[PDB]
This record gives structure tokens, C-alpha cells and sequence, in this order.
């Protein structure tokens, strides 16, 4: 249906026009199995101090944007307790719900392509040194794409969509919802310096509007919860 | 010892070949496996996602303005908007896909394709559109009157952004191939045209101009039989570790 | 397949894995 | 997950103009694919069609050997007035990412967990000297090392590295069939990543690069000639050709466009001009109403 | 005669291999089977003993002066006492024990480790230490204010001469690796601290000043996999009959 | 004993405060390992873990083909004005430390019972001599004579004693694969010694060496080039290569540290410095306080 | 326990401060059973005039002691009923029980590593030339490590632990215990030109006392014991 | 494990052998 | 054909194999056994002597 309302923890996001919720791959976050685990040493699971939405900044959608991403657990690894269980914590799992927020009146138009790429490496244009930590890690922040038709990489924008991906067209939708799941080679990951989703929102058609309804502000903002997330190797802060 | 006779290619190494062969690391215990979502068993589970089609391959047009064809009122009618080459195997809108990406590691294919188009307009932007596949043996339609008498579907924009025109297997061989030859018999699908049905119709407040989205895919019964190198990746050089 | 060595990982290709779920791909929605 | 040898049969389909019943309408933003059927957007017959799939499998797809590498020495008396050192040998980081059929087609998956098999194919030539009789090929005995990360690597034709007592080695001769053996699965993760959105270190520094995984330190392959320095010269070419076994693949990947540059990353500079520009991948047409093979008669 | 083909690697030498070869002494007696002690089957079996680990690898100490820790009464409080690098790769305390020499013989490892410290004091030294495992992915603890928020163990004194810590196999792969890079994520382990927990405390009759012996092993979780040439071992020409 | 194929699971645990349950504490004076499970130690979690043993069992870590010997002779006519004797062979005397990898693998080991595989490794080169065409390398054939202790010896080329009517001899060719086979155990006793603290004689003289084994008094390796000397020189080098099977194995060993300088004993030099001097086989640190990888932000 | 006491033949140790009985690779010695067997003439089994604890000199542990070693069964050759049934013997065959005794007041700190080494090769440094007999047939003497940090040998003293050992800490233990079996590869052997045991008194941190409990006379003294010995081929003494 | 000839000892490798007993060496006491 | 590889000590002559060789008298038929007084079937038969 259209009408969707997710419930975690403190946080409870409704939206009356959604397409549907994207599971990636066809998956659901679940824990790590006991079969499948790796650390031994006992995990904490939160529960609700992690798994909640968290609401990033917005983005302005010009008529000219080249599209943003955000990595995962990057962009979250400074926010609430999630962030300090990853800082006090060698090992991090979680899957990700992403939901994404762009409105606009009946008389805009425009399309949002929301991809949630799997180990999205960073290649970069006119150069053979690879790209740096700060230009890679952005947090909260983000980062803008230079080259949404190559998603920063020397792949296409038309096929994005084997990705796990939702549109905003603002005929039918303004909000779009992805569930991530653990996408790794392992069982875990050093959240500081590995980033398995980048979330990604790319315009295909621009913004535009009519007589009066031109250059209006529109904001896109990324709510993105933790979900069943599980820390381990406690030791101090880092 | 047990008699023996050496047949012609025996001593050869056949880049096909399927043949046990001697383990560098005995007793080796590989990691575990885990479940990893996303497991790949097939590429006819690729081909079958829609990817977006470079319908304006034109030289004004720069990355992702290629993507969208641009559709705006008319004031005449029955216009021909845009058409599509069917060719994947050459430079045209369909190369730039999974389905034509992987379909390009192969060099026979069969099998029904589908195009989805999405309107990117207003909620208030409302048109009808006609999207014929006309099966090859002559010209590409120019004028609605003929694209309709063929394969054709017409689309109503509406709560529902998007409609999926199916381009049926009509061939007489079993097969077709990715030739270099476009209007060989073996290889040409035929032609993909959009024409007017009615119009774009838009209120002053909302924009005159707008963008479709045309995706394409392959349906169930598509098949991908001889493999080959791809065209679309090159190499002059051992690639280096520094650029 | 087939295989002449004690490791199982040194055995010819495995071939006969014909199964297909493009909906992970195709339709990776919650609500049918 | 259905069974699918041999590909969907078509079905008989009438005449129909219900109410509510909208098929070839969906909805692209759910991210789903259209899900319409041939049998509801036109009229069918009945096929039954006997086409396979089986060659579409990945294990057929990725299952092929393909050159991975290639590297030629000079097989000589590398000896001068002051070095002694030989030097017939070479060392090869191992990677699939020098040769850009199999690096793209295995980037199509962004994990992919496979035995391998290596087979060695070693070509001989005798160098243009200013006078040299071509004396013949000799049926030369190399040795292809494997070393591991972390053991210590030949630096010398002569070295003592090469015992491979503990590193597995294999010698073979010029005529042979081509050397083959089959390396296993050796990530320390459950597979093999050709993305790694991360560095490989703790420390932030430069030195530390992006993309790098560290779960792709694989080693490393010292291939040498194990008979001494003939009086004269020989160019000695090894093509190592390289076939994954037992594939097992995830997460499909958006098919590279842009030409490699280098191993290391995945950067590009692109094609001056369409086709496989960064702003032009296909390559261009007049107008969007135009057919550069429009069939006239 | 029989048809045959000759794959590729046929003619070859793999060390590896694993075949029967032609018997040269047909029909050969070997001497019977007889009882001998210490039958090793595993070489896990020998990992799991424990050994001295080189803590004291300083310039100033020569022999088994490196062997123990040299531990004195504080005139401050949470002071370090001394570290530990577990990189069994490198030059460091665990490459001279049996853990690191077998282990060094292979390129993988995982599994728990278990570091055993002996009180080599008097019966009249008491004292409390607090032993913490820091994993990776910072500085080394200094203050003990921090180490404690690691695993760690306190070490009281007393009839017990030793404390075992287990170091946990916290790792986000499977496996580490034996890789020449220290601060790579495969590779390093973390650290392992001691710190003063109130002091060392002995009467006049006893020496103020005191030892300690450091000692590790694998538990019966560890694993190691890919086998190499050990660095440690080397060669420039074969070995003479005189030196 | 219990099987172990793939190493101990570990059980989840839960917090403890009980009196009279000291785990983590222990007395190393008895002579025994710690005993401190990691489930007492700290909180675990449940983990089925599937590695596997095999690859450190003693079969598989020492059941790898390693080279022993490496001979080279030079193969021309060694007559002179003087003497006829031809001389295009050599003598090797078994052993298993003229290489240190090999050695020191099985010096890990007090007693080894082992039926051991050897493959013969030949290798040819034209001499470069003042003028001489490379004019290619012939299809010798090569006999490899195991001379056991108390035989008479061959003391040149053309001697009778290559009769090998008792003796086995493997005759093999230059281009064929190398030569292979398997010797059985063949210790007077029920194990080699790897050590011996002791003296193979019954007197007492200086000559009776000290660590030399009677029991490893192993017999000799003859090999010679059955074709007579050419017009022209090459250099024959022949490695072999030994390969312990049915390994059985006692008493684990402290492993070697210093470097070994010769095969009739065990004595050391040492480094110059660390790593493995004489008096510091770790390299050193600053400080027992300072990392030497210290990762720094 | 800690409270001991051997009971061989005329012999009886007790010690109050003992950390547990070594048996050597778990072993216990054992006569030779028919089936393992070589010699075919009948062996004597006097088990009582050799099967007891045989006391060597004492060795006065300074606070900069190597270490000393014994080797067996050449410490004992000249020692009782045991050296002159080697002595008019061809062949022996015995295993060793060792007690190391070594006391101190609670005011003293010091630690020795009781290691029983099977085939000890001495390797000797800066020369290629082997150890000659008088430098390693000591008998009751017993010998001193030149380098205690390689055992004499190449090998470490912290990788010592393989072998059967016993530490005498003078905090828990005065005593230590070792149990010897037969450790050969031949069911005999000619006891006057090989030594199958070697133990080895090594300290690993040093006496030492505080202010008046300095440079106090502390000796280590040596008590084997054969066991389950049998000798052959009877002829002359030699 | 196989063998082409007569004789046991050239027979391949005997790789089956999983048992382990570390007691021997880390517990090598009497008493328990 | 039949996939074959062909191992190391493959091609040579050991002096000690034993294997069956062709027949070079195809269906020869050798003289009949014959009682003859002293038959040795171990060389342990004459040291014993």
C-alpha cells in the first residue's frame, strides 16, 4: 500500500505516500547466528538505545544537483549510542533501514533514483591516486557526487539498478524506505574503516516547477536506523 | 603396464577444458562458508532487472541528461517523440544495460524483452502515449497510422507512472545473433517508436516540459547461448600498478 | 563431476546448480 | 528458488477487456521489476520451448580459464664486474586485475568465493644478439614458488628460498604440457570481495590506501629457471591462465564502463569521445528520432 | 590400446603432490613398531604448551635477562610495568616460544590465546597487578584508567604463583594473518598491558626488587592454515662438513 | 585421545562471584599448562566453529617434498696425459641437514619413523667456454645408484661398480620427468634420531665424534651420466628433493634458533645482533613500556 | 598435594613443599615387554640394589649461576650396584626418577627451571669442531651451561618447556620431580657412549635476598633414582 | 590412501590420523 | 580419451621394479617342471648351513 508507518525504538516515522518498503536481496537484519560467529567474547545487543531512526541533515535539491551518498556505518558513527557503542567497541554488525524524505507539490516534478550500493569503491576522474580518507569519510555529512553517471566509479547509472533502489517520483512518491541487511565477507567489520552500504540519491529528471512554482526550496533528508546491531571487543574509546 | 594409445589433443591446454587437478595446498580447510544475501546462480537473474536505456544518445545531451527523453506539448499531432534501436549489439540505447552488458558476453540470444517507460512529469501533467515494436523487414514508422498496425501499447499516465510494453520473440530462427551486420536477418529485432496519442497536457503552474524514463529487460523465456569476449572492455597493455 | 585427488576443493567444475530466484533482485518488496 | 533448466514456455491467451485488471501499469518506485507477462500484453500462442540455461550459470560464466598475468625475464648471465646476483627469475604479485576480460567480468559480483585452478604457460625465445645462430630451444626446468605473505622471497636465481620445503613449488619443463594445479578458497573471509569500500590499515595516514583488502593480501608467485645461465641469451615469456572452480557469487554489480587504469583502484580517465566517454558511454545519433541503421529499400 | 589425453600438469613436479611411488627395496622389512614417549600427532598439540616470551627484548638485557620482567616497589600508583606486542610475525616477545616458531610455519591463524604470568618473588612480596588485552584499533593504553575498560584480569599474589589471561579471539575475519604490515587490519591482535593495581610491597628482609615470567600458549580453538617457509631459518650455501 | 578435526566450540557463560572457584590462577611449578578455559576467564558467547585440523597434523607439515641435496658436476673428458679416470659423477652421503628448512622442520622432532619419497631433479647447461656454439642440450641418460654401507664404491664413470645387480639404480633421462621413488625406514632402530647425545664408537679416542648416530650411518647417492663425455662441456646440476610419508613422530623439540654452520654437528655462531644472536634471539625494543607498531591517530 | 614421599628400595624422600610429580610424556618406566624385546639372553632385574634414589654432590647456586646439567645414565655409572651392572653389562635399560632439591627461606626469591631434555645434543659456539668426550661425560660431576639461553645448544631456553620439566620456586616449591621412562629408539642401549636424559638445573631469575639475607649459602643437590632397570650381555667389567 | 605397487610402504600419504592427546605435555602430572 | 597425468619417476628404469612386460615368444611353451633333488626358496636355507 502507500500509507507506512516504521516503529523503532523511540522513533516512529509515517509517510501517506510510499512505494513500498525495498528488503534488499529479499533479507531482513537478523542477529549474528552462533554457527556463523567468529568472536567469542559475549556481544551487547542494545536494542533500542541503536536500533532507532536517525535523522541526518538535509540536502537542497537544486535543479542542477549531481546527487549525494552517504556511507554506512560512517555516517552514523557519531551519533547517539550507536556511536559510542562503535567507538568503545573493536567489532561492529548491523543492517541498516534507510528512509528517505523528499515532498513536493503536485504541480513539481522531478525523480529521485535512492540506491543502496554494496562496497561502493570509490574510483575517481583524471587521476590514478586513490581516493583519500577525508574525501571517502564524510560522516553525517556525506558526500556529492561529481559523476552520477558513472556513480563515481567506472560503472553506469543505468545499471544501478541491480542495486537494491527506490525512486522518488514526486508524481507518486515522496518518501522511499530500503532495508539493508549484513552485507560482508565477514561476520563483522572494523566500523572506522570499512563502509558496506553507500546510500546514494541521485536525481535522474530535476526538480522543476512552472509559472511561480520555480526555484522552490526542497529538501531531501535521510533517516537511516540500525537494525539488530551487536558490538564486540570492548576497550576504550577511539 | 596397462595399454595405452595418445589420442590427438592430449598434451594441450583447452581453456574449456573441466578436469580435476593436483591440490597446491593439501588437506587445506577453506573459511566457512556464510550466507552473504544476494547469491548469484544465474545471469539470466541479472538480465531480467530493468536498467535504464540511453534513449537520447544524442551529442548535446551529457551523462544523465541521456537517460531521460524529453517530452513536451505539442502543438501539432500524431508526432513521432522518440524511437529505440533494438541493436544491442552495437552502439545504441540498449548497449549500456545489464541486459545488454551480459547479453554482450554471448553471441546468440532469444527471448521476449520488455521495455518500461515512467513518466517524471506532474501529478498534474496528463497525456496518452503509443509505444509500437514494429518486427523488422522494412523502414522505422515515422507516422502513427502505420506504428499502430503493429505491436503496440497505449499508455495512459495516471496514478500507475509507469507501463511495460512486452517486445514478443518473433523470429524465425530459434536464435539471433549479435552481429556486427545490424540488418542481417539473423540479428535485427525490428524498431521501438513512441508516437502522440492525444498529448502533454499541463496546467500553468506546473511544467510544460518533461522527462520519461525508459528501462528495459529481459522476461522468462530469455535465452543467451555462445559466449565470447566482450567488445565494450579493452586492453593495449599489462595494466600497471601505477596508472 | 569428477575427481582423482583426496581434496575435495581439487574436483572439476560443478555444473548442475540450476536454481533461479530473481525475485531477490526483481521484486525485493515487503508487500506483494 | 525454482529449478529452471530450460527456459519459460509461452501460454495461449484470448481476447480480454476487463475492468480493474491493469497489467502492463505498474509501479517503478517500488524498485520491483515489471512483473507483466507476454500472455497479458498481447495475444499468444502456445510454445513450448527446449532452450537451456545451463550456460548462463555462473559456474560456465566465471568457469573459464582466462590470463590473469604474464611476465617475461631475460634468461641470461646476469653477472656483471661487480654483482654476482642471477636474476632469470620473476616474482608476481597474484591478482586479477592486470587483464581487464576476466577483472571485469569477476567485478561483475562484489563477492565471489572460488577454488582456482593455475595453469602455466611457458614460451621460450632466443634473443637477437648482435651474432647468434639459432642454436634451438632448450627444454629449460622452471619452478613456479608460491610464497606466502610473510615468508621470505627469493631475491637470486641461486637464492636458498627456493627449496620449498614448506611453500608449494612446482618445476616443469619447456616441451611439457603446460604446469596446472588447483589453489583452493584462502580468504580469511567466507569470500573474496573485488570492492572494498575501506582501507586496509588502523592508522589514518596517506600511505594507507583506499580499496585495498586486506583480506586480498594472497601472496605471491616466484616463477625461475631452474637450469643455469646458458652462454646465450633467451627470452623467457610465462602466461599464467586462470580458472575459478566451484564459483559462488553475490550482490551483482553495475557492469564497468570505463576503461582500467591500474590494479590498485578503480579510477578512470575515460575515452576522449563517445562511445565509453565519462558523458558519453553509448555513442551518439542525430536526433532521438534518428536510425543510424534504418533498413531502406 | 586404452585411449588417453594428457591434461595440463601432467609431466610436472609438485612438491605438494600426494602419490605411491615405485618401491626401490622390494619386498623391505622395516623394523618393527616400538613404544616411544611423546607421540605427536598434531602440531597443535605443541602449541598448546606453554613458553617464555622474550618481554625484557631490550639492548641493556643479554640472555635470560630478557626472559623475566623486572618488577619493583612503586612510589607512585597506576604506573605501567610493562607491554607486550602480539605480533607473532614480527620481531617481538611471542616470536621466540614455541607458538610463534610453529605457528610462523604457516601464514593464517585464529583461536584464543591464554599469556601466564609466574610470580618469581618472595613469600613476602605481595602484590596486585591488573594484566589487560586491549584489541586493535588505537594507541597502546598507558593509563590504567583505560586499560581496565579491556579485558583484564587482577592478579593477587599468594600461594597460586600464576595468572593465566585469555586473550579472546576477537576478530572480524575467520582468520588474521602473518603479513609483514603490523597495523593491518588482518594481522594485528592488540596489545597486552600490565599495570600496577595498589603495589608491590616486601619487608626489609626481602628484595624490593622482583621478577616476573611471562609465558604463552594456544587453547584448543586455535587454527592455523597456510603453511610457508618459516623466516626465522636461513641459508646462503649448503651446509658444509666443515665449517 | 580424543579425534580433533575441527577445533573446540566455545560454550556461552554467564557472570560468577563463587568462593573457592580460582580458574584464572594456577601453579606453572608442576610442570603443567594452564588450564584456564576462556568460558571462566571472561563472558563468552555459544560459537560452532568449523576449522580444521588437518593442516597442522604432522603428515601434512612434514609430508611435504623438500630438497636435501643439491650436487652439480661438471660433464666433459676428464682424462688427461696422465690419467684415464672419467669423473662426469658424483657422491652424495644421506642427510637431511645439508638444507635448513628441511632440517630444522625435523629437528622439531627428537625421533622420526618415516618412509621417504625422493625425486631426482636434473638440470643441464653448455659451459661457456672460449668458443662454443650453444648448439642445444642433449637427452642424457642419467643413472641414480643407491650404494648402501659396506659396498664398494664407484670411483669413476666407467667403473663396474654401475653394474647395480644388487644395488637399486634408477636409470632416467634429461627430458623425461624427474626421476622418483620411495625408500622405506630403514633405521637399525625403530626411529631416526635427529639427536644423538652420544658416541657411534667404542673407544674413546678424539676421533669418535661426538652426536654422530650408527644408526644413521644411511649409505651413499651415486648418480653418473650413462652417455659418454661429448666434444663439449655442460654442467650437470641435480637436486633432490625427499619427501617423509607415514610420518610418525616423538617427542617435540625446542626449535632452532642460531643459524646451523655445518651437518656433523649442532654448534652456532650466532647474529652479529639481534634477531637470533647468541644473546638476544628477539630483536630489540626501547623499552619493555614502548610498542614498536604503535598505532597512532 | 604438596607433601610427598618416595618410597624406593632402601630409599625414602619425603619433602613438605612440592608442586606435583613430572611424569614424562605421561609415562611410567615399565620393564621391556617379551614382544619389543631384541636380546635374546636372559636380563637380570636386581630391583632393589639399583632401583633406588642415588644422591649426587650438591652445586652452591650463586646469584650468577648458568645452570648445571646431568647426564643420564653416565651420572650414575660409578654409583652403586647400578654402575657395576652397567659395568659388567654390554646393554641397559633403565628409566630415572629425579628429585631436585633446593631451599630457601620465605625471605629469598629465585627460580629454577628442572628440565629433563631427551638426546640433548651440547652444540658448542664459535667452533665447528664437536664436543669432545671429557667435555660431555661429566658422570656425578655433572656439567655447567656455558649458554643457558640456547640449552648449550641452538635451540632457546623458553621453548625448554616442551620437555618434561619442574620449576622450583621459592615462594610455592623447594622440591621438584621428575618420573623418566625409557626414551630411545632401540629397546637397549650401550650406557657408556650415550645419554638419554639429560636434566638440566637452569635459573631463570636469581637468588637474591634482602638487607642480611644476602649471599646466603644455598646449595642444589641431585637424587636419581633408576627404575625398572635391566641389563644384558654379561661379561668383564669395562 | 592408495597404491599401485606390492609393497605397503610406498603407499601415498597417510593423512587420517585426527587424534590428540596434549596431556601428554601439558599435563604431565601424577595427580590431577 | 581417458584424462591421464603423468607423474614424476614416470619414463625411467629402476633397477628394483616390477611390473609385467611383453612377451616376446608369444605362446611359448617352456619345457615341463621337472623334480630336481635340493630346491632353495630362501637364502636363510644356506646360512643355516
Amino acid at each position: 500500500d502507500r500509507v507506512l508507518q516504521l516503529k523503532l525504538g523511540n522513533s516512529s516515522i509515517v509517510t501517506q505516500e510510499a512505494a513500498n518498503i525495498c528488503c534488499a536481496y529479499g533479507e531482513w537484519p537478523t542477529y549474528l547466528p552462533d554457527n556463523e560467529a567468529v568472536a567469542i567474547d559475549k556481544p551487547t545487543q542494545p536494542e533500542t538505545s541503536t536500533d532507532r531512526f536517525y535523522t541526518l541533515k538535509s540536502k537542497k535539491w537544486e535543479s542542477n544537483s549531481t546527487g549525494w551518498w552517504w556511507k554506512l556505518p560512517d555516517a552514523l558513527n557519531q551519533i547517539g549510542m550507536f556511536g559510542q557503542n562503535v567507538q568503545y567497541h573493536y567489532l561492529y554488525r548491523s543492517g541498516f533501514l534507510c528512509h528517505v524524505q523528499c515532498n513536493a507539490t503536485k504541480f513539481h516534478q522531478g525523480t529521485l533514483l535512492i540506491v543502496a550500493i554494496p562496497e561502493h569503491q570509490i574510483g575517481k576522474k583524471g587521476t590514478g591516486t586513490s581516493a583519500s580518507f577525508a574525501e571517502v569519510m564524510k560522516g553525517a555529512e556525506g558526500g556529492v557526487f561529481e559523476q552520477p553517471y558513472l556513480l563515481d566509479d567506472g560503472t553506469s547509472l543505468a545499471c544501478a539498478l541491480v542495486y537494491p533502489h527506490q525512486w522518488i517520483n514526486l508524481r507518486t512518491n515522496n518518501s522511499a524506505t530500503i532495508v539493508l541487511p549484513w552485507m560482508n565477507s565477514a561476520p563483522m567489520d572494523f566500523a572506522l574503516r570499512h563502509n558496506n552500504w553507500t546510500l546514494a540519491v541521485i536525481p535522474v529528471c530535476p526538480l522543476a516547477g512552472g509559472t511561480g512554482n520555480t526555484n522552490t526550496y526542497v529538501p531531501i533528508t535521510i533517516s537511516i536506523a540500525p537494525m539488530c546491531a551487536e558490538y564486540n571487543g570492548l576497550r576504550n574509546a577511539i | 603396464g596397462v595399454p595405452t594409445c595418445l589420442l590427438p589433443g592430449s598434451n594441450q591446454f583447452l581453456t574449456t577444458d573441466d578436469h580435476s587437478s593436483a591440490p597446491a595446498f593439501p588437506d587445506f580447510s577453506p573459511t566457512p562458508e556464510m550466507h552473504i544475501p544476494g547469491q548469484v546462480h544465474s545471469m539470466l537473474e541479472i538480465v531480467q532487472i530493468e536498467s535504464m536505456m540511453e534513449i537520447n544518445n544524442v551529442n548535446d545531451a551529457s551523462g544523465v541528461e541521456r537517460l531521460r527523453v524529453q517530452i513536451s506539448a505539442q502543438s501539432d499531432m500524431d508526432q513521432l517523440l522518440f524511437n529505440i534501436p533494438l541493436d544491442i549489439q552495437l552502439e545504441g540505447p540498449l548497449r549500456n544495460t545489464l541486459l545488454g552488458n551480459i547479453s554482450r558476453y554471448y553471441t546468440h540470444w532469444s527471448g521476449s524483452l520488455e521495455m518500461t517507460f515512467m513518466f517524471c512529469g506532474s501529478f498534474m501533467t496528463t497525456g496518452k502515449l503509443i509505444i509500437c515494436y514494429t518486427p523488422p523487414g522494412g523502414s522505422s514508422p515515422t507516422d502513427r497510422m502505420q506504428a499502430m498496425l503493429a505491436t503496440h501499447v497505449v499508455w495512459d499516465f495516471g496514478l500507475q507512472s509507469s507501463i511495460t510494453i512486452i517486445i514478443p520473440w518473433i523470429s524465425g530462427s530459434h536464435y539471433r545473433m549479435f552481429n556486427t551486420d545490424a540488418k542481417a536477418i539473423n540479428a535485427n529485432v525490428g524498431y521501438v517508436t513512441c508516437f502522440m496519442q492525444t498529448n502533454l497536457v499541463a496546467p500553468v503552474g506546473a511544467a510544460d516540459q518533461c522527462y520519461i524514463v525508459g528501462m528495459v529487460a529481459a522476461k522468462k523465456d530469455f535465452n543467451l547461448r555462445l559466449m565470447r569476449d566482450s567488445p565494450d572492455i579493452g586492453q593495449s597493455a599489462i595494466l600497471p600498478e601505477q596508472a | 563431476q569428477i575427481n582423482f585427488y583426496k581434496d575435495s576443493y581439487a574436483a572439476s567444475a560443478s555444473k548442475q546448480d540450476f536454481s533461479q530466484d530473481p525475485s531477490k533482485f526483481t521484486e525485493p518488496v515487503a508487500e506483494a | 528458488g525454482e529449478i529452471v533448466k530450460t527456459v519459460a514456455n509461452t501460454v495461449e491467451s484470448e481476447i480480454k477487456a476487463e475492468l480493474g485488471v491493469i497489467p502492463s501499469l505498474n509501479a517503478v518506485e517500488t524498485g520491483a521489476t515489471s512483473n507483466t507477462e507476454p500472455e497479458e500484453a498481447i495475444q499468444t500462442r502456445t510454445v513450448i520451448n527446449m532452450h537451456g540455461t545451463a550456460e548462463c550459470l555462473v559456474e560456465n560464466f566465471l568457469g573459464r580459464s582466462a590470463l590473469v598475468c604474464m611476465r617475461s625475464f631475460e634468461y641470461k648471465n646476469h653477472s656483471t664486474s661487480t654483482s654476482s646476483i642471477q636474476k632469470n627469475f620473476f616474482i608476481w604479485t597474484l591478482n586479477t586485475r592486470e587483464l581487464v576480460q576476466i577483472r571485469r567480468k569477476m567485478e561483475l559480483f562484489t563477492y565471489l568465493r572460488f577454488d582456482t585452478e593455475i595453469t602455466i604457460v611457458p614460451t621460450l625465445r632466443l634473443f637477437s644478439s648482435s651474432n647468434v645462430s639459432f642454436s634451438g630451444l632448450p627444454n629449460l626446468t622452471l619452478q613456479a614458488m608460491y610464497v606466502p605473505t610473510g615468508a621470505r622471497k627469493p631475491s637470486s636465481q641461486d637464492s636458498f628460498e627456493w627449496q620449498s620445503a614448506c611453500n608449494p613449488s612446482v618445476f616443469f619443463k619447456i616441451n611439457d604440457p603446460p604446469a596446472r594445479l588447483t589453489i583452493p578458497f584462502m580468504s580469511i573471509n567466507s569470500a573474496y570481495a573485488n570492492f572494498y569500500d575501506g582501507f586496509a590499515g588502523f592508522e589514518k595516514k596517506a600511505t594507507v590506501l583506499y580499496g585495498i583488502n586486506p583480506a586480498n593480501t594472497m601472496g605471491n608467485l616466484c616463477l625461475r629457471v631452474v637450469n643455469s645461465y646458458q652462454p646465450v641469451q633467451y627470452t623467457l615469456t610465462v602466461r599464467v591462465y586462470m580458472k575459478p572452480k566451484h564459483i559462488k557469487a553475490w550482490a551483482p554489480r553495475a557492469p564497468r564502463t570505463m576503461p582500467y587504469t591500474n590494479i590498485l583502484n578503480n579510477n578512470y580517465a575515460g575515452r576522449s569521445a563517445a562511445p565509453n566517454a565519462p558523458t558519453a558511454i553509448v555513442s551518439h545519433r542525430s536526433t532521438i528520432k534518428t536510425m543510424p541503421n534504418d533498413i531502406n529499400l
